[PDB]
RNA sequence: UUGAGAAGCUCAGACGAGUAGGCAGGCGUGGAGGUUUGUGACGAAGCCUUGGGCGUGAGCCUGGGUCGAACAGCCUCUAGUGCAGAUCUUGGUGGAAGUAGCUAGAUCUAGCGAAACCACAGCCUGGGGAACGGGCCAGGCAA
RNA sequence: GUACGUGAAAUUGCUGAAAGGGAAGCAUUGGAAAUCAGUCUUACCUGGGUGAGAUCAGUAGUCUCUCGAGACUAUGCA
């Protein structure tokens, strides 16, 4: 299934694997928005990736994730230039996308790709000492949004419980249960 | 506006090509819900179409359609090879192609 | 003589021509370029400003500003010839605009330059009758 | 002027003879089907009887308003809906001639073509409706007995999101 | 036997686009190190006998007729028995006077005229 | 306006238009996809005029 | 069955790189004898044109616009016969350039005004084996 | 229109068009805009009537050929 707008949560996702699936999707004429890019993960411990950046200048993981894709797409080709603008990488979950579903990519999930006991690095933690100086405010927004979202979930859960009780109380439900519904 | 859509959405990926040589006679189409070569057998023979609009009002309408036909599968991920009456423009990469259900074999 | 503009018949227009004028071609082209489309009386005032150094002709293609007076002097007679030819037709003077101007290269004998000018009118009639 | 003027090489005896067509098993008469192409695409129609290529089919006029029409088997989805008895209706009268398009006929005198004062209308003859009303009178009684069948033909076929025609058999 | 061509586009001379002293008429490039003569990728094609069209279709107009150049009205008469394969091309210098004599004669003969509406004008 | 169809000639259109209720008849002869001659007759037996149009520019041009 | 331009028509199979070089068939120009009882002031030749065609191609036929006095197809004869180069000859024309500047006025403003040079260009980063950077691929840049 | 036959290319100016991130350039495949290609049921066969004509007269003459082969002139239309 593909949509005109797709929101992908970057928490617990490998950078390269996430970059690959979005690179193909972007060439497919699809708009993809990436949120919480600061919580991306890269195989290899913290010092190695720190040395990698020291050899390498954009401090935003949203820019870094965009930069990784930029060299992973035909940038010279005008088609690649057009597809670049269809990708929107932002840190955290902004209000224009907080009230929308956030899907995940199985091919990039750390739990499905990383062996237990393997060291890994977090981009937001990595970027904190390279020029980024907004971790507190970015974090502060995260708990504020999730607290509001959790309250929304509780209201939705209560509504789901009420309708579920109403659904079971409905005699119509088991009239034609032979269809598996 | 629930209803209509007697076809299946599909995306026009690219042409049949080597690493550097492209043959634009046939184009790769990725149909939704098709994810294996054995599955693409069902869509072999269907009539695919490209639908686009233009400023000129021809016959009182504003729609131009380039018909086509699915021919063979392409790889293990459900892609297909479709030949059109007019070869698709190279700009329509990553667009929508409407795979209607005829000629039906079911 | 057949000119280079679809207008300039007796409709609302008068012509004027210059042949083998002893002025530098590049200067005439820049002078012609800036005065195109202006009002005839406005163009006359602007040409006076160039003589008085109040305004300077920009130099776009052949390059910023300059104050040529010889080329402007050549244009003054042609514009004066233009309105003198307008009067013979009996047009409406206060609405004259410089619809067309063109400077062409001449035989290489000093680089002379043919000059032509076309004056016209601007009109609009309301349809109404709704 | 009959003796062949030119060389005019004649077509060699082609070894092709017409044989009866073979239709799909589910295309047996009395089968609900999903019309695919034409001005009446998307409706559901039962199969009155088969033809040379097409299937003479009609939906209930008093339900869907689909007239008896030749519809090619390729532009028809064979639905596995419970079969409806269609033996009652007289299907023999349905032929190619009955469904033939009116011959390009009716010449006009060469004065009425000018001024456009000869235009007739081919408006559907009553017996064509009376044929169908008889068909309705022989299929409408049949269909109401099957529960929800009458509404099922009334409803219009369509696809929602995430619809895979191969996976969900029609 | 329908009128099918192995190629539409003409063969232009190599580098004929860059220069104007160089004519577009096809000239075989004899340059010793000429890579375009050497049939590299991204270059132009080159006339070969492999490009010939069907011998039962050579010289045939897209509608199947072969053009036949008729100077005067005598020439249009001999196409009496090949009207299904030949089309009476009217020469370019034939005056408008004899041009009507050629078209009216050819219309009754049954043959097809290719440039029947040149320099003339109908009147009703 | 009635686009000419069939093998009907001008001398037959004028007779037909006489009983239909017209007064004059205009024909815009076009050949080589360019209109060049206008002939007009006066119904029922009025004089006929034949002009050759030139410089016919549409309102767009 | 008409399919004898016997230099014709027809049938079958394999094959197709190319320098030096060898062989063959053709296209085109000027003029020459024959010919088309050829074309032409109702428009020859020429010319331009994103008109239409023909030929693998050299080339050809035609429509439109200009044009105004000649011209062509075919069989042979014949030769001062086919151009992208020769730091080629002659004529024309650009960029360079309103520049180098030179005649005034108050460095500027007017006025008068070259020659040299010129395949075409002009971000680099590296590797690209033979320079390769000035063009190739990876790159960034690129407004 | 005496800068005078035709007035090509280079080259330059004006206008309209589209295009215009350190080239351009051409080739394939299309698309789009702009524009041309070419449109044709109409004739054939059959039926009758109506008037005809002739290469036809259970017909009459001339001319050139070689009896009959043409071109005609009457006359009737079976």
């Amino acid at each position: 299934e593909f949509q005109k707008v797709v929101v992908i949560d970057a928490k617990g996702h490998l950078l390269g694997r996430l970059a690959s699936v979005v690179a193909k999707q972007l060439l497919g004429g699809q708009k993809v928005v990436v949120v919480r890019c600061e919580e991306l993960n890269i195989s290899g411990h913290f010092f190695r990736n720190k040395l990698k950046y020291l050899a390498y200048h954009f401090r935003a993981p949203s820019r870094i994730f965009q930069k990784a894709v930029r060299g992973m797409l035909p940038h010279k080709t005008a088609r690649g230039q057009a597809a670049l603008e269809h990708l929107q990488a932002v840190e955290g979950i902004p209000p224009p996308f907080d009230k929308q579903k956030r899907v995940v990519v199985p091919a990039a999930l750390r739990v499905l790709r990383l062996k237990p006991g393997r060291k890994y690095c977090t981009v937001g933690r990595l970027s904190s000492e390279v020029g980024w100086k907004y971790n507190d405010i970015v974090a502060k927004l995260e708990e504020r949004r999730k607290v509001k979202s959790a309250a929304f979930y509780q209201a939705k859960l209560a509504k789901q419980k009420k309708i579920a009780s109403a659904k079971e109380a409905s005699p119509v439900n088991q009239k034609l249960s032979q269809f598996g519904y | 506006a629930q209803g209509h859509r007697l076809y299946v959405k599909a995306k026009h990926l690219s042409f049949q090509r080597s690493k550097h040589v492209i043959h634009p006679g046939t184009s790769i189409v990725k149909i939704e819900g098709c994810d294996s070569k054995e599955e693409a057998q069902f869509y072999l023979g269907k009539r695919v179409c490209y639908v686009y609009k233009s400023s000129k009002a021809v016959r009182g309408s504003k729609i131009r359609v380039i018909w086509g036909t699915i021919a063979r599968p392409h790889g293990n991920s459900g892609a297909v090879r479709a030949r059109f009456v007019h070869n698709l423009p190279a700009k329509t990469f990553g667009s929508s192609l409407r795979v209607m259900l005829y000629p039906s074999n079911i | 003589v057949r000119y280079s503009a679809s207008p300039a018949l007796e409709t609302k227009c008068a012509k004027a021509r210059g042949a083998y004028l002893r002025t530098h071609f590049k200067n005439s082209r820049e002078v012609a370029f800036t005065i195109n489309g202006m009002s005839l009386k406005k163009a006359f005032i602007f040409l006076d400003n160039v003589k008085e150094h109040k305004q300077a002709v920009p130099f776009r293609r052949f390059n910023q500003a300059r104050w040529p007076v010889k080329s402007v002097k050549f244009f003054y007679d042609l514009l004066k010839n233009a309105e003198a030819n307008a009067e013979a037709k009996g047009l409406d003077m206060d609405k004259l605009i410089i619809k067309h101007v063109q400077v062409n290269a001449a035989p290489k004998q000093s680089s002379p330059s043919h000059i032509e000018i076309i004056v016209a009118e601007e009109e609009e009639a309301v349809p109404k009758a709704n | 002027k009959y003796y062949p003027a030119y060389r005019e090489n004649v077509p060699k005896k082609a070894r092709k003879a017409v044989r009866p067509t073979k239709l799909r098993a589910s295309l047996a008469p009395g089968t609900v089907c999903i019309l695919l192409a034409g001005r009446f695409r998307g409706k559901r129609v039962v199969v009155l009887s088969q033809l040379e290529d097409t299937l003479v089919v009609t939906g209930p006029y008093k339900v869907n308003g689909v007239p008896i029409r030749r519809v090619n088997h390729r532009y028809v989805i064979a639905t596995s809906a419970p079969k409806i008895d269609v033996s009652g209706v007289s299907v023999e009268k349905f032929t190619k001639a009955y469904f033939a398009k009116q011959k390009r006929s009716g010449p006009v005198k060469k004065d009425e073509a000018f001024f456009a004062e000869n235009a007739p209308k081919n408006a559907l003859p009553a017996e064509r409706i009376a044929d169908q009303k008889a068909v309705d009178a022989k299929l409408l009684p049949a269909i109401k007995a099957i529960p929800n069948m009458k509404e099922y033909l009334a409803a219009s076929f369509a696809l929602s999101n995430g619809d895979r025609p191969h996976l969900m058999k029609f | 036997v329908n009128i099918i061509k192995k190629r539409t586009k003409p063969f232009k001379r190599h580098q004929s686009d860059r220069f104007k002293r160089v004519g577009e008429s096809w000239r075989k490039p004899r340059g010793i190190d000429s890579c375009v003569r050497r049939r590299f990728r991204g270059t132009i094609s080159m006339p070969k006998i492999g490009y010939g069209n069907n011998k039962k279709t050579r010289y045939c107009m897209p509608n199947g007729l072969k053009a036949f150049l008729v100077r005067n009205v005598s020439d249009v008469e001999l196409l009496l028995m090949h009207n299904k394969t030949y089309a009476a091309e009217i020469a370019g210098n034939v005056s408008a006077r004899k041009r009507v004599e050629i078209v009216e004669k050819a219309r009754a003969l049954g043959v097809k005229v290719t440039n029947a509406g040149a320099k003339v004008r109908s009147q009703e | 306006f009635r686009k000419r169809t069939g093998d009907i000639e001008v001398h037959e259109i004028a007779e037909a238009a006489a009983k239909r209720g017209y007064t004059d008849l205009l024909v815009l002869n076009e050949d080589r996809k360019k209109t060049n001659a206008l002939t007009l007759v006066h119904l029922p037996n009025g004089p006929s005029f034949y002009f050759t149009l030139s410089n016919l520019q549409t309102a767009k041009e």
